[PDB]
């Protein structure tokens, strides 16, 4: 077994500067390296074999340099179609392993979220469970603090968040935060609210609706 | 031009056996490396085994005694055999062209094999009522709160495929249950709450789920 | 023209962990493989793994894969058995055999190596006189409740030699060992000749000169 | 009279792997006490003989086959092994009985130019028999469409060059590997020891 | 996994006949198909480490006398002592090594033969000093006596008495060939104390009757 580390985990560059990746192995494989980007929803695409060498239909702007145990992938003027995970695999050894991948995101002036929050519908109470959504619309950068507070209380254990890719026109991200409650604990509480922290905000927003 | 299309793929009971079939074209697949590499959902690239020209058949430690890699030259199709499987073989697995047992230039679409003791589940669809709390000037939030089921995928349309601008499908979140929690807004002018019609299209293969929720402002 | 020696002997507590030795020296160790046979008391020889130390190629016999590991260093031309948590069941003498290639006849031979997993520590054996009470007449001496083995007896400090009997060495349920050595002697020497067994116990450093006459 | 082991073990230049080289030994005494006693050999694996008990012994040819492989490869000389040299370059028949005898060669083989005139075969249809030796340097088709002689898309060379460099690691440095082969045959006996 | 099973189990041959040890193979053992059976046999005397005498099949060791040969082919070889002597007293096992899981015999034991002779039965009660001790050793001594086979039972009042026995028998004597065994009865002193008359009941074939050697506290 031989671990190949990518850095930096994730890479934030605007469109048409240069990208460079770092893919560092526990032992030397002397240029039996190859390099591949996988978009988001599709399979991986070969991209640099050889550590060096340039797979057919790939532009010029992506090259492979480094031997032994340090490897770079240097994208130049980048396009924003070229912002994927990108993958090194090394085929010195058996087996032959991955690396985690390094996320390339575009990058946008920060872009302050808009805070939505839903009730739960009339239909979900019927059943015995509440689940009240707050989203977050087109913000930058991704990192954004969601806290769920009830009735000016602190909650914790009952909310999960996803976050979509990065859009693409706008270069921004999008967060749902969902605290599921059953329909006792529902109605034993009056006002919901959401406080959003984010980078873009002078303050927290926060945005409540009463039961 | 080389295609790569894969199949069998499912939700399958631990212990249980599986087998991934991969249509190949443009090439002989007698006579090429051909690798299976699987992709966890949420982790990364792990190799799982390869056929060399020759026949020989080489695999990963995980999957060794386990899986078993053939080609049927008359269907130009690859296989992988499954026979015991775990929850920890649950991944997204992919069909590769395999160059020399070096590096793979050409991939497939990947199709998702997941293991796991639960039983399949429909989604309840749960309208987000567009409120005076999710409008502000024009801007207005809708969506639809695709909750409890098991398992990936679900695909979420709004107004059969008519609606795609500012249409935001939130990645599935597996809940301590063991289901997925997944919900799908837009973005829509304000004037239009009380005139168009907003519905949401929501399609579970895996349970034969089909259903179109209208939302409606509060 | 090469030989083989071994480690020495072990006794361990069970769930211990062990590794025993056995290093060649000859003219051509490199095309020698080395192998390990074990043979529990009283049983037959069991053929566990072999392993190259060119290359440490380790083959093991389907019932000693998961229960002992056989490692080798080419530099010191040493093989190793190891096993990490011992067993009351892996009391055994163990042998490295030298076969100078896989599917060939083991020439050479080890000593052999002692093992011995008991859960019991050094004692020292006691002497008890076995009365001549008895055509011709018959005494002896009995040693009890000793470990580990193994105890030497001789009589008149080695000048009785003809007719006498050492039994071997017999496991208690205590998990203690006992022996009994004696000696045919005419009957008209008993009050005349004096007899005195000599037991001697190196792990527990004992010596008892123990002097028989009837009762 | 003594057999020629001098010329296969002590020889200037290798052949690859692909192109493997056998020298056919009868009608002399085969003294094997100047080999197997030699400390200069990484890996000393016989199957189904003793080097020890062959100066006694009688056979009635033996084959000394040479190579350049990777220390990774050495492996795969051996009987029921599988993979790119053992495939495609030197196989060993699984009831094999001689030995293989492989020793670095670093020093020798090795340039730091990053590249030498060692080859192995990367590409074939079907496996090796044992003892075979391919030395086709055709165009591998992997498609259905012909190759023409021309390497391009599923079109490529079958061979493959090893990068022997002094600086890699002991997997990646050159070994040479002596393969001693003894055939039995019901004719007259020409190899026989001291 | 081959098997090799050896009959008989024991052989009693007198001196200067012919022994012969049988080895059942499960499948063939043969390698490469060059008429050569991969099988082998060795020798091991007591408390010695196994020596090598015959492989493949027909071919001796060096050193070993020529009254050792090997015979036979496909799954059934032998093993053959002709004009046995009194140094070839060891176990002797067949062992395979064709594949690569190696596979023993379970062993033959080979004894010099003997004109039956009658067992010595001579009694020990416990030592005084032994006695203080709180421990009581009652000892039964069978001395020279063949063959091996035979039957010992504490009787203590005329009772049988079970479990608190463990017999010892010796390697065959090198001149005279005969056996010996101690059969030792371990006691508290409560129990021993108990009782009156502790017998040691023999059952042998070189005796018309059972020997009794009794003893009172
Ligand atoms: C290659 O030649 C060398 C000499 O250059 C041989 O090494 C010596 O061989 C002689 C007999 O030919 C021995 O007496 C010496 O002891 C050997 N010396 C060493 C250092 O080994 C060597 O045997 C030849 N290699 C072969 C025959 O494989």
């Amino acid at each position: 077994e031989i671990v190949l580390t990518q850095s930096p985990g994730t890479l934030s560059l605007s469109p048409g500067e240069r990208a460079t990746l770092s893919c560092r192995a526990s032992q030397s494989v002397s240029s039996y390296l190859a390099w591949y980007q996988q978009k988001p929803g599709q399979a991986p695409r070969l991209l640099i074999y050889g550590a060096s060498s340039r797979a057919t239909g790939i532009p010029d702007r992506f090259s492979g340099s480094g031997s032994g145990t340090d490897f770079t992938l240097t994208i130049s003027r980048l396009e924003p179609e070229d912002f994927a995970v990108y993958y090194c695999q090394q085929y010195g050894s058996s087996p032959r392993t991955f690396g985690q991948g390094t996320k390339l995101e575009i990058k946008r002036t920060v872009a302050a979220p808009s805070v939505f929050i839903f009730p739960p519908s009339d239909e979900q109470l019927k059943s015995g469970t509440a689940s009240v959504v707050c989203l977050l619309n087109n913000f930058y950068p991704r990192e954004a603090k969601v806290q769920w507070k009830v009735d000016n209380a602190l909650q914790s254990g009952n909310s999960q968040e996803s976050v979509t890719e990065q859009d693409s026109k706008d270069s921004t991200y999008s967060l749902s935060s969902t605290l599921t409650l059953s329909k006792a604990d529902y109605e034993k509480h009056k006002v919901y609210a959401c406080e959003v922290t984010h980078q873009g905000l002078s303050s927290p927003v926060t945005k409540s609706f009463n039961r | 031009q080389v295609q790569l299309v894969e199949s069998g793929g499912g939700l399958i009971q631990p212990g249980g056996s599986l087998r991934l079939s991969c249509a190949a074209s443009g090439f002989t697949v007698s006579s090429n490396y051909m690798s299976w590499v699987r992709q966890a959902p949420g982790k990364g690239l792990e190799w799982v085994s390869v056929i060399y020209s020759g026949g020989s058949t080489f695999y990963a430690d995980s999957v060794k005694g386990r899986f078993t890699i053939s080609r049927d030259n008359s269907k130009s199709t690859l296989y992988l055999q499954m026979n015991s499987l775990r929850v920890e073989d649950t991944a997204v697995y992919y069909c590769a062209r395999d160059f020399g047992d070096f590096y793979f230039d050409y991939w497939g679409q990947g199709t998702l094999v997941t293991v796991s003791s639960a039983s399949t589940k429909g989604p309840s669809v749960f309208p987000l009522a567009p409120s005076s709390k999710s409008t502000s000037g024009g801007t207005a939030a809708l969506g639809c709160l695709v909750k409890d089921y098991f398992p990936e995928p679900v695909t979420v349309s709004w107004n059969s495929g008519a609606l795609t601008s500012g249409v935001h499908t939130f990645p599935a979140v597996l809940q301590s249950s063991g289901l997925y929690s997944l919900s799908s807004v837009v973005t829509v002018p304000s004037s239009s709450l009380g005139t168009q019609t907003y519905i949401c299209n929501v399609n579970h293969k895996p349970s034969n789920t089909k259903v179109d929720k209208k939302v409606e402002p509060k | 023209q090469m030989q083989l020696v071994q480690s020495g002997t072990a006794v361990k507590k069970p769930g211990e962990s062990l590794k025993i030795s056995c290093k060649g020296s000859g003219y051509g160790f490199i095309t020698y493989w080395i192998a390990w046979v074990r043979q529990m008391p009283g049983k037959g020889l069991e053929w566990m793994g072999i392993i190259y130390p060119g290359d440490s190629e380790t083959r093991y016999s389907p019932s000693f894969q998961g229960q002992v590991t056989i490692s080798a260093d080419k530099s010191i031309n040493t093989a190793y058995l190891q096993w990490s948590s011992l067993k009351a069941s892996d009391t055994a003498i163990y042998y490295c055999a030298g076969g100078s290639g896989i599917f060939t006849p083991m020439d050479v031979w080890g000593q052999g190596t002692t093992v011995a997993v008991s859960s019991a520590s050094t004692k020292g054996p006691s002497v008890f006189p076995l009365a001549p009470s008895s055509g011709t007449a018959a005494l002896g001496c009995l040693v009890k409740d000793y470990f580990p083995e193994p105890v030497t007896v001789s009589w008149n400090s080695g000048a009785l030699t003809s007719g006498v009997h050492t039994f071997p060495a017999v496991l208690q349920s205590s998990g203690l060992y006992s022996l009994s050595s004696v000696v045919t002697v005419p009957s008209s020497s008993l009050g005349t000749q004096t007899y005195i067994c000599n037991v001697n116990h190196k792990p527990s450093n004992t010596k008892v000169d123990k002097k028989v006459e009837p009762k | 009279n003594l057999c020629p082991f001098g010329e296969v073990f002590n020889a200037t230049r290798f052949a690859s792997v692909y192109a493997w080289n056998r020298k056919r030994i009868s009608n002399c005494v085969a003294d094997y006490s100047v080999l197997y006693n030699s400390a200069s050999f990484s890996t000393f694996k016989c199957y189904g003989v003793s080097p020890t008990k062959l100066n006694d012994l009688c056979f009635t040819n033996v084959y000394a086959d040479s190579f350049v492989i990777r220390g990774d490869e050495v492996r795969q000389i051996a009987p029921g092994q599988t993979g790119k040299i053992a495939d495609y370059n030197y196989k060993l028949p699984d009831d094999f009985t001689g030995c293989v005898i492989a020793w670095n060669s670093n020093n020798l083989d090795s340039k730091v130019g990053g590249n030498y005139n060692y080859l192995y075969r990367l590409f074939r249809k079907s496996n090796l028999k044992p003892f075979e030796r391919d030395i086709s340097t055709e165009i591998y088709q992997a498609g259905s469409t012909p190759c023409n002689g021309v390497e391009g898309f599923n079109c490529y060379f079958p061979l493959q060059s090893y990068g022997f460099q002094p600086t890699n690691g002991v997997g990646y440095q050159p070994y040479r590997v002596v393969v001693l082969s003894f055939e039995l045959l019901h004719a007259p006996a020409t190899v026989c020891g001291p």
